[PDB]
C-alpha cells in the first residue's frame, strides 16, 4: 500500500470520562481523497466513525498533514482497535485505545 | 530490537533528590507510553506513574503525587522519574516498562532497573571477625558494620565452595549491614588445613583475608 | 485501589510437578487487563501471560493462566528447573495500578534436619565492646524452624536477628544464622550462651551452648 496514511500513538490511555485524541497523518498526491476514521470489531470488521471533510470527531490541523481524530467522553467499551484510511482504501496500522474504570 | 536503559545505581542521605533516566531504543519514542514502578528489597511491585511522550500527559499514583515528578526530552528519547524529599522507605529497585501492540496493558519491554538505596548511614567497609570451630566441623567469618550492599566473600580464594554459606545481610537498626559466612569441614582437618575468609567491600574498597584458627 | 492478593506467598514443588498460583482481586476486573510476570533474582519482571490466559512471546506452554471476576490462577504443568521464580499478578482495570505481592515458587524436597553450631563471640571483637552471638542452622528442610535463646536460663526478645539462604543448588536444603547481639557489658553479666532449634527432621529440640 503506497503512501498510506499514519495513524499515532500506538497506543492511548484514558480514565473513561477522559477525551483522547490521535493524529492520522496524511499528504495526499492525488487531489480529492476522503480520510476515515474507523474501528476494528471482533472478527476484523470495519466499522466507519467519523470523516474528514456524536463523540467522534475528525479535524484537520493548521499544518493540512495532520488530522486529530477526537473521542469526547470515553466509555469503558471504547476500548479496542482504531486506525485511519484514506481513499483518493489505503489503511493505516492500527493503534489501541484503553479506558480504564474511574474508582 | 526494543530495550529500556535506565540510569545506574544510586546511594541517598534522607531529604535528598533522586533523578532516574529511562531511555528508549528501537521505535518511535512517541508511540507508548512509559510507566514507572519500584519494588524494594525482596518485597513486591508498587507503580508510581506513567508519561506519555506523544502528548506529555502524566497520570501519577497518589502516595506519589506531589514527591515525583515525571519529564521528558524527546531529542534524546529519555523519560526521567525525580523523587524529592527520600525517605528510607524509598530504598528500591526503580523500573520503567512499556507496553506492546494487544498487551492490554502488560508490559513487554523492562529497563534494568535502578536501585535508589535512602539511608542515614555512610559508606564503610566491614569488620570481619573469626566464628572459630570447636564429624563435621563448622567454622566462619562475621562481617559486620558495613554499607551500603553488597560484599562478596570466598574461602581459601575460591578453592573452598563446598558447604560454603553466605547469608544475605540483614539491616541492623545503626542502619549498617551484617551478615556471616561459614563453611563445614571435616573436625580432623582442623589445625592441620588453613581456612581464610575473603571479603571484599567495593564501596569502601575494604579487601580483607582473615584466618579462622581454632 | 483496587488491591491483588496471591495466595500462597511460598509454595514449593518438584520438576515434574503442576503447581496452581492464585491472585484474587478485591474489586472485579474485566480478564482483559490481568496479567502476570516472572521474576528471577537480580533481573527485571518478565511478561508471561496477558489477558488472563494468553501466553508472551516466547512463553513455554508448560504455562497457562485462567480466570474471572475476582479471581485468577496461573498453572505450570511440567515445572523445569528455570521456573523456580518470583511470580506476580497485574491489574490494568482501573488506576492505580495494582500488582500483587508475589508468589516465591520452591522446590521440594525430602525433610532434612539440621546441624546446630554456636558461636561465641571473638575476643577480637568484644574489645570493640560489641558481641555477637552466632547460631547456625545448617542444611535443613523444609525451611520453617524454631530458634530460642536462652541466657542464664532466660528466654530472650527483640534482640536477635535470623537470616535464611537461598535453597542450595546442590542438594535444595537451607541454611539459618540466628545472631543475638549485646553489649559486651551485658555479656560479661552472664554465663551460659544456648540456642535450642526445634525442626520437623529432628527427633526432640536440639540445643547447643557454651560458658562466657
Ligand atoms: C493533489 C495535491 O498535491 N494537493 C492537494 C490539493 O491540491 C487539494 O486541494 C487538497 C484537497 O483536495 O489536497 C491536497
Amino acid at each position: 500500500p503506497w503512501n498510506p496514511p499514519t495513524f499515532s500513538p500506538a497506543l492511548l490511555v484514558v480514565t473513561e470520562g477522559d477525551n483522547a485524541t490521535f493524529t492520522c497523518s496524511f499528504s495526499n498526491t492525488s487531489e480529492s481523497f476522503v480520510l476515515n476514521w474507523y474501528r476494528m470489531s471482533p472478527s476484523n470488521q470495519t466499522d466507519k466513525l467519523a470523516a474528514f471533510p456524536s463523540r467522534f470527531r475528525v479535524t484537520q490541523l493548521p499544518n493540512g498533514r495532520d488530522f486529530h481524530m477526537s473521542v469526547v467522553r470515553a466509555r469503558r467499551n471504547d476500548s479496542g482497535t482504531y486506525l485511519c484510511g484514506a481513499i483518493s482504501i489505503k489503511e493505516s496500522l492500527r493503534a489501541e485505545l484503553r479506558v480504564t474504570e474511574r474508582r | 530490537q526494543v530495550q529500556l536503559v535506565q540510569s545506574g545505581a544510586e546511594v541517598k542521605k534522607p531529604g535528598a533528590s533522586v533523578k532516574v533516566s529511562c531511555k528508549a531504543f528501537g521505535y518511535t519514542f512517541t508511540t507508548y507510553p512509559i510507566e514507572w514502578m519500584r519494588q524494594a528489597p525482596g518485597k513486591g511491585l508498587e507503580w508510581i506513574g506513567n508519561f506519555h511522550p506523544y502528548n506529555d500527559d502524566t497520570k501519577y499514583n497518589e502516595k506519589f503525587q506531589g514527591r515525583v515528578t515525571l519529564t521528558v526530552d524527546k531529542s534524546s528519547t529519555t523519560v526521567y522519574m525525580e523523587l524529592s524529599s527520600l525517605r528510607s522507605e524509598d530504598t528500591a529497585v526503580y523500573y520503567c516498562a512499556r507496553e506492546n501492540y494487544g498487551s492490554h496493558g502488560g508490559f513487554v519491554y523492562w529497563g534494568q532497573g535502578t536501585l535508589v538505596t535512602v539511608s542515614s548511614a555512610s559508606t564503610k567497609g566491614p569488620s570481619v571477625f573469626p566464628l572459630a570451630p570447636s564429624g563435621t566441623a563448622a567454622l566462619g567469618c562475621l562481617v559486620k558494620d558495613y554499607f551500603p550492599e553488597p560484599v562478596t566473600v570466598s574461602w581459601n580464594s575460591g578453592a573452598l565452595t563446598s558447604g560454603v554459606h553466605t547469608f544475605p545481610a540483614v539491616l541492623q537498626s545503626s542502619g549498617l549491614y551484617s551478615l556471616s559466612s561459614v563453611v563445614t569441614v571435616p573436625s580432623s582437618s582442623l589445625g592441620t588445613q588453613t581456612y581464610i575468609c575473603n571479603v571484599n567491600h567495593k564501596p569502601s574498597n575494604t579487601k580483607v583475608d582473615k584466618k579462622v584458627e581454632p | 485501589e483496587n488491591q491483588l492478593t496471591q495466595s500462597p506467598s511460598s509454595l514449593s514443588a518438584s520438576v515434574g510437578d503442576r503447581v496452581t498460583i492464585t491472585c484474587r482481586a478485591s474489586s472485579s476486573v474485566i480478564s482483559s487487563y490481568l496479567h502476570w510476570y516472572q521474576q528471577k533474582p537480580g533481573k527485571a519482571p518478565k511478561l508471561l501471560i496477558y489477558s488472563t490466559s494468553n501466553l508472551a512471546s516466547g512463553v513455554p506452554s508448560r504455562f497457562s493462566g485462567s480466570g474471572s471476576g475476582t479471581d485468577y490462577t496461573l498453572t505450570i504443568s511440567s515445572l523445569q528447573p528455570e521456573d523456580f521464580a518470583t511470580y506476580y499478578c497485574q491489574q490494568y482495570n482501573s488506576y492505580p495500578l495494582t500488582f500483587g505481592g508475589g508468589t516465591k515458587l520452591e522446590i521440594k524436597r525430602t525433610v532434612a534436619a539440621p546441624s546446630v553450631f554456636i558461636f561465641p563471640p571473638s575476643d577480637e571483637q568484644l574489645k570493640s565492646g560489641t558481641a555477637s552471638v552466632v547460631c547456625l542452622l545448617n542444611n535443613f528442610y523444609p525451611r520453617e524452624a524454631k530458634v530460642q535463646w536462652k541466657v542464664d536460663n532466660a528466654l530472650q526478645s527483640g534482640n536477635s536477628q535470623e537470616s535464611v539462604t537461598e535453597q542450595d543448588s546442590k542438594d535444595s536444603t537451607y541454611s539459618l544464622s540466628s545472631t543475638l547481639t549485646l553489649s559486651k557489658a551485658d555479656y560479661e553479666k552472664h554465663k551460659v550462651y544456648a540456642c535450642e532449634v526445634t525442626h520437623q527432621g529432628l527427633s526432640s529440640p536440639v540445643t547447643k551452648s557454651f560458658n562466657r
